[PDB]
């Protein structure tokens, strides 16, 4: 009845419109407004959801699987890369497409996104791709400007942008593999390019093309490659040595890759990528047993014993590397917000963060154990259930559960000395 | 003439006009019914800064002192960084405001302003006060202007009694096959049970001329009946006064207008009274006209229904403001009762039921007498009182026979019943299902049927006065008045979470504690759906029934569980953090001041949800609950200190009303729509109850009497924190050494625990139970926990909590006595 | 359109096929209540008591519920004035003009808007007296309102007081907006944002918003 109720309804309808590009806060607010509306007016056309399907397909069309034709207006060329895809929105964080979660991102990229969104009100979202822990902002859509001014803004803000190509087409030409390769080379990058995003001045919808063909090859080994501190990217080769590209270890599990077998792969001019859509508990243990029991799921990477230590605390703390526990408290006092970050989280929070421990596996494994605790510190432990040992992550994390308990006691006495 | 300053309240109500007021209907001793006008207002308390910050002055304000403001939010914590409970001490002011001066920040808003009026003036609801004429300006004949209730209700006087005019009435209407409708189904006959101030149990059963023949009308007039065709011609004293529908409804309108003190009906405010309303509007143009005593409003008859939830039920009411608490029996009784049926047959069956002794045998007519000593001193008197009118009696609880001739003197009855002759020692006389097919008699309506159904209806409407003094509803209502701090009009009208707010507000005004909430509640109830399964069905021994004296109402005194003594609720998602927090808490908050309580994990990801409560100060809810059980004990003591029968009425009613209000607190703690909401409070109260039940079961199961010492399966150790009692599971038993018996716990649901004894000697069961009660109360229980033995069940055949039968033996009896034969759930 | 004979006036009740499952019980109730209803003169006349049954509902989504016909100038069309002289419809036209900006207009009919069915709860009232005839009408009123809310997306009621407990009599929960009656004091119906909220809730229901301007006649 009130205009305030009208504004609440308008906000809820807008949230319903922007629900694929949402986060936990947006979903919570939408649910709260839905509750208020359905209580007040006894019925509402929209209900509550929890999974939250995230998609940008409204701004895109069906992909071109064959040569087609173009003609009118000017076109802006932007490439499509390989790796995990995330979307950054207004007052929201990076969320994985399809399985939207709260991913952890650095502060440089976060602050760059914050400023590039605070510059003006007219940005729908920021599109990002993660590849070998290399943040790449691929595109950004808006109803007023074009991914050029925001691209220059991002380039001068410090985060990478792709070289946007602006071209004009006059005659009727059949866009084929040759012209696709020509524009791909026109970008001049060594990163994987899977598709091309070309836009027209005025059209909000952006359509993409992808030319490919099927190929089959033998798999000789799956091996991790060092691409960070305690971070190794698994990879496979061929008989000729061809490099098959992978987004995530989740993709490897989802592909049911078998050692010393044959696989299907859609090969590009420059690179080739193995195809998904080949259970999870079976594969997660079979691949580890193939590679070795001494391999633990280090997030989206596979690692060795991961003997960790003090400097592994420093690196995630992003403090000066030190092998002395005494140095672990000196600069913290000079650090205005590092002490804030450490104090705000729990001891268990820092513990799980510093060792790359997956949440669910570790929590279940812990919920299958027994513990002796003295002076707020673990003094012994013992497995309560060995059924969790069926899961390879459980047993692997237990192998260095000594690492966890050591680092955990270190963190706790770190809190104690930070009091001092 | 003059005004008698000594009055007693019999009814309060609130106005309906633009200028709204409080009109009180009091009674003097000498026989006066006096009305007093009280200017109603609106009531609010704000912090003194808000009070000083409002420029347009409030009409009247009164401070209450510097009262600490307590936040009562529930905030879970995954670790021990638990913040101190928010506590701001400030001075509040109580404002008397006439207009709804709605304020963005005003406190104590969930109550009802009439309760605030009561407490502000200190005016006791049922209290008899010596009113002040100088504070009572006469406005109307019987209505007076009372501007200052505080200085008017100056001198209170002891309770005395008064003549009260309990009118009753109930009718019947000729339905065809479906339900009787006002438009199509006419009135069959009405029957009233007028009781004036004189106590004259006047009767008149009016019969509809219209549905009968004019020749038949002449026959009935010749057979005793008096016929009148207007409103002016009526005389009360006759029984069968005959008239047509217009005349009947005009006289009824003359009746319900009358400044009655009470009015009672079964089902009435839904079907019957509305039926008079609609039929009298359909035939005449005069709606039933109620008026205020001061002659400033005149509402018309209004049927509206108010819902409740805590089984979907609806309760009808009428907001007449004449002065008469337009009561009802159906809704109120269903509020007080959890019965197999609430059909009037069943309520009469389980209200008046006296045993019979066979006098005359032969033919289908048998004569039976019952004296005061036939069954019990008291059953005979009331049953003979309700055998003045009734027609059918349920003999042996299945032989529904019609009264042929009833002879009653004072303390007993002699009745001839149409039940077949059978040589039997005795019989149970009952008013069960009636054996008259009103539908059949209507289908073949005539004169003799009209008279007999007129008597049927006079019975159906004089049962109202009998139930009105059996269920003591006048006494229970006057108890509700001074208990819930409500008007008598609405003692059984509101819902529980509303009524409890009276004494809660009294307590809060005493402890200067205000409960606020700034956060939104969450969507989960208090119950998890607990299911109890008996160990066995057929029992070959005696079962010692042990109860609990107010399990939850006492638990909330022991652990001080409350919203302001709940300092935090700690959870952890995994076993390691579980144990870490467990030991951390066991270190930080040391017994005995605190208490570590295990609850159910509220969320699927959680597995351990520690609730930590501080017993440093008895809070508000525990303090109130101790006050309730203490005052119930006080009144149940005063029930056997006095001899005046009126006392054995008032004190019984007050005791029972306290039992009802105190027993319910556990619900209103966990009810999201209650003023006592603290989710951990309810969760931990249930948990503590569960721990006590399991503890007692462990105590009694496996326990064997060793010669002269009782050797339990488990020691007598406190379950909650460190204990200084002799936890020895060997206790000296005050029985001879030749006794060697073993106990096997068999059932306990929430407060009653079944105890099996390894024998069938019920007398030995009673003796052992007598010693056992003292044993429990002096060794096993602690602090304030106390129990009292209930019964001994030999040949106990139970299926669940409700379907069970046995031979119950009283502790006042022995093996060679009369046991109590219980059979519930029999169809 | 189908017609059905009652025991009394009009002895013929025309309705659209949407109203078909209501006719039997409607006939029974009216045959019961008809003469005692006839005891007074009605605005509209008894002959007009069933022109609100021929209107189809399958294309009607927002039901604007009026509690009773006018005591005078009863025509059977809810809220309608043949000369556009009723204060209520004047306020309706004022608010719709303020929402839509229509400065100049001559009249406003709620019956010429697709998706909107003007409706009456109680089919009749006594001359110069409101809701006095509700007693004979209760069954018919509830029957019609339930059959209507079987289909209509939005239920709007003019007069908070007169629609105090419309929720109870209607079983299936439905989008319900309870607004001021145009006879509200201090021009609170002017402050009412009912129609914009109605359109918003329609869109929330993935439903076509009401073009209230179609009711205007120039």
């Amino acid at each position: 009845t009130s205009s305030a109720d009208l504004t609440n309804l308008k906000e809820l309808l807008s949230l319903y419109k922007s629900l694929r590009f949402s986060d936990s806060a947006a979903i919570e607010k939408y649910n709260s407004l839905v509750e208020w509306g359905t209580s007040t007016y006894w019925k509402i056309g929209v209900q509550k959801v929890a999974n939250v399907e995230t998609s940008i397909s409204d701004y895109y069309d069906e992909v071109k699987n064959k040569p087609f034709n173009i003609d009118p207006g000017y076109y802006i060329f932007l490439p499509v890369y390989f790796g995990s895809v995330f979307i950054y929105s207004k007052g929201k964080n990076m969320v994985e497409l399809g399985s939207g979660n709260s991913f952890q991102i650095p502060d440089d990229m976060r602050s760059a996104c914050n400023k590039v969104l605070d510059s003006d009100n007219g940005i729908d979202f920021l599109r990002f791709v993660l590849l070998n822990n290399r943040w790449i902002m691929e595109d950004a859509i808006s109803k007023y400007q074009s991914p050029v001014n925001i691209f220059k803004l991002a380039s001068e803000y410090g985060l990478n942008i792709p070289k946007y190509l602006e071209i004009e087409i006059e005659e009727d030409t059949l866009f084929d593999d040759e012209l696709y390769s020509i524009i791909e080379r026109s970008f001049d990058d060594k990163f994987p390019k899977i598709s091309i995003s070309y836009i027209k001045l005025g059209e909000l919808r952006r359509q993409v093309v992808d030319f490919f063909k099927f190929s089959f090859m033998y798999i000789e080994s799956i091996k991790v490659d060092r691409i960070g501190d305690n971070i190794f990217i698994p990879s496979v080769i061929t008989k000729s040595g061809k490099k098959i590209l992978v987004k995530d270890v989740d993709h490897l599990i989802r592909s049911k890759v078998r050692e010393h077998t044959f696989v299907k792969v859609k090969k590009k001019n420059t690179f080739s990528i193995l195809y998904d859509y080949d259970t999870r508990g079976e594969v997660i243990k079979r691949i580890i047993d193939t590679i070795g029991r001494d391999y633990y799921v280090n997030g989206k990477y596979f690692s060795k014993v991961g003997s960790a230590g003090l400097k592994q605390l420093t690196n995630k703390l992003d403090i000066n590397e030190c092998a002395t526990v005494d140095e672990l408290v000196d600069e913290i006092n000079k650090s205005g917000t590092v002490k804030r970050k450490i104090k705000n989280q729990s001891a268990f929070d820092l513990s799980r963060e510093c060792l790359g421990y997956p949440e669910a596996d570790f929590i279940t494994l812990v919920n299958n154990m027994r513990f002796k605790i003295e002076n707020c510190k673990v003094v012994n432990f013992n497995i309560e259930n060995t059924n969790c040992l069926n899961n390879p992550s459980i047993e692997t994390i237990y192998r260095n559960f000594n690492q966890f308990v050591s680092i955990f006691n270190v963190v706790t006495d770190v809190k104690k000395r930070l009091f001092e | 003439g003059a005004m008698d300053p000594d009055v007693r309240c019999i009814n309060w109500f609130e106005s309906h006009g633009e200028n709204r007021f409080l009109y009180l209907k009091s009674r003097c001793r000498n026989g006066e019914t006096v009305f007093i006008r009280f200017p109603h207002y609106f009531y609010y308390v704000v912090t003194d800064e808000i009070y000083q910050s409002l420029s347009p002055p409030p009409f009247n304000a009164r401070p209450l002192g510097k009262m600490r403001t307590i936040d009562i939010d529930e905030t879970i914590s995954y670790n021990l960084d638990i913040k101190d409970r928010k506590c701001s001490v400030a001075d509040m002011w109580l404002i008397e405001e006439p207009k709804k001066r709605s304020i963005q920040n005003a406190t104590m808003d969930e109550f009802l302003n009439i309760s605030w009026f009561y407490i502000s003036n200190g005016i006791s609801p049922d209290g008899c006060y010596s009113l002040d004429e100088q504070y009572l300006t006469k406005i109307n004949n019987g209505c007076y202007h009372c501007d200052d209730p505080r200085n008017c209700f100056a001198k209170k006087i002891p309770r005395f009694d008064i003549p009260r005019s309990y009118l009753f009435l109930d009718i019947e209407c000729h339905f065809d096959k479906k339900f009787p409708s006002v438009f199509i189904n006419p009135i069959s006959h009405t029957s009233y049970c007028y009781i004036d101030l004189s106590g004259k149990r006047l009767l008149f059963t009016l019969i509809n001329e219209e549905m009968l023949t004019e020749q038949e009308i002449q026959e009935a007039v010749d057979r005793g009946c008096l016929r009148i065709q207007s409103l002016m011609e009526m005389d009360y004293e006759r029984e069968l006064v005959l008239c047509s529908e217009i005349v009947l409804l005009r006289i009824a309108k003359q009746l319900l207008e009358l400044t009655f003190d009470y009015v009672v009906t079964f089902n009435g405010h839904n079907f019957d009274l509305r039926y008079i309303t609609n039929r009298l509007e359909l035939l005449t143009g005069e709606k039933i006209i109620f008026r205020s005593p001061d002659k400033k409003e005149a509402v018309h008859l209004c049927i509206y229904e108010r819902n409740q939830s805590s089984m979907a039920n609806t309760t009808f009411h009428v907001n007449n403001n004449n002065g008469t608490i337009f009561f009802d029996l159906y809704s109120f009784i269903q509020k007080s009762e959890k019965l197999d049926s609430y059909k009037l047959d069943s309520i009469s069956k389980n209200a008046f039921s006296c045993m019979g002794k066979v006098l005359n045998r032969g033919v289908r007519e048998m004569t039976f007498i019952g004296d005061d000593t036939t069954d019990a001193k008291g059953k005979a008197a009331a049953f003979a009182k309700v055998l003045t009118t009734g027609n059918y009696v349920t003999v042996d609880e299945d032989i529904i026979c019609k009264v042929i001739r009833k002879d009653i003197w004072e303390n007993g009855f002699k009745v001839v019943l149409l039940c077949p002759t059978l040589p039997n020692d005795t019989y149970k006389l009952s008013f069960g299902k009636d054996d008259v097919d009103l539908a059949q008699m209507y289908k073949d309506y005539n004169l003799n049927i009209a008279l007999d159904m007129a008597r049927y209806c006079i019975h159906d409407a004089c049962l109202c006065q009998y139930l009105w003094e059996y269920y003591g509803v006048e006494t229970k209502t006057d108890a509700g008045a001074s208990t819930y701090v409500l008007p008598q009009s609405m003692v059984f009208e509101y819902r529980a979470s509303t009524v409890i707010k009276g004494p809660l507000l009294k307590l809060l005004l005493e402890t200067k504690t205000i409960l606020v909430r700034s956060e939104t509640k969450q969507k989960f109830p208090y119950e998890g759906g607990k299911v109890f399964a008996p160990k066995q069905k057929m029992f070959s021994n005696n079962v010692l029934i042990f109860d609990y004296n107010s399990l939850y109402p006492n638990v909330c005194i022991f652990g001080n569980l409350s919203p302001e003594t709940l300092v935090g609720v700690v959870v952890s998602t995994n076993r390691l953090e579980e144990e870490i927090n467990n030991q951390l808490l066991l270190q930080k908050y040391p017994p005995p001041r605190y208490i570590t309580v295990h609850c159910e994990p509220r969320l699927p990801n959680l597995i351990s949800e520690i609730a930590i409560f501080d017993r440093s100060i008895e809070g508000t809810i525990p303090r109130l609950l101790r006050t309730f059980l203490a005052e119930r004990a006080r009144y149940k003591k005063m029930l056997k200190q006095a001899t005046s029968s009126t006392e054995k009425a008032i004190y019984d009613s007050m005791q029972y009303t306290y039992k009802i209000v105190a027993n319910s607190v556990y619900g209103l703690m966990g009810f999201r729509n209650s003023a006592l909401y603290s989710y951990a409070s309810a969760k931990s109260c249930t948990s503590i109850g569960r721990r006590m039940i399991l503890y007692l079961e462990s105590v009694l199961n496996g326990a064997e009497l060793s010669n002269g010492m009782l050797r339990f399966a488990n020691p007598l150790s406190n379950p909650f924190y460190m204990d200084d009692r002799d936890i020895n599971p060997i206790v000296k038993t005050s029985l001879p050494i030749d006794y060697r018996f073993r106990f096997r716990s068999v059932y306990g649901d929430t407060d009653s625990v079944f105890t099996e004894i390894d024998s069938q000697d019920v007398d030995k069961s009673i003796e052992i139970a007598k010693e056992l009660e003292r044993l429990i109360n002096n060794r096993v229980l602690f602090n304030n926990f106390k129990i009292e033995f209930e019964a001994v069940y030999k040949n106990l055949i139970m299926q669940s909590k409700k379907k069970y039968t046995t031979m119950k033996y009283s502790a006042s009896s022995n093996s060679k006595s009369v046991p109590e034969r219980i059979n519930k759930g029999t169809s | 359109m189908n017609s059905v004979t009652v025991s009394h006036a009009p002895y013929t009740i025309t309705y659209h096929d949407d109203w078909e499952p209501v006719m039997s019980q409607l006939v029974e109730f009216y045959n019961e209540v008809a003469s005692w209803l006839l005891r007074d003169e009605t605005s509209p006349i008894p002959d007009k008591f069933f022109i609100q049954l021929k209107q189809p509902l399958r294309n009607k989504r927002v039901c604007v519920c009026g509690i009773d016909p006018y005591p005078k100038d009863g025509t059977g069309v809810p809220f309608e004035s043949p000369n556009f002289t009723k204060k209520s419809i004047k306020e309706i036209a004022s608010s719709i003009s303020r929402l839509t900006g229509v400065i100049d207009y001559k009249g406003y009919n709620l019956n010429i808007i697709d998706g909107v069915i003007p409706w009456n709860y109680y089919l009749s009232c006594k001359l110069g007296e409101t809701k006095s005839h509700a007693i004979y009408w209760d069954k018919i009123s509830k029957l019609l309102l339930q059959h209507i809310t079987k289909h209509v997306s939005v239920l709007y009621c003019l007069g908070k007081t007169d629609f105090s407990n419309i929720r109870a009599k209607l079983e299936s929960p439905v989008t319900t907006i309870v607004g001021y009656h145009p006879a509200a004091r201090d021009r609170q119906f002017e402050k009412d944002r009912s129609f914009e909220i109605i359109n918003v809730l329609l869109e929330l229901d993935n439903k076509a918003p009401i073009n209230w301007a179609q009711g205007f006649i120039y």
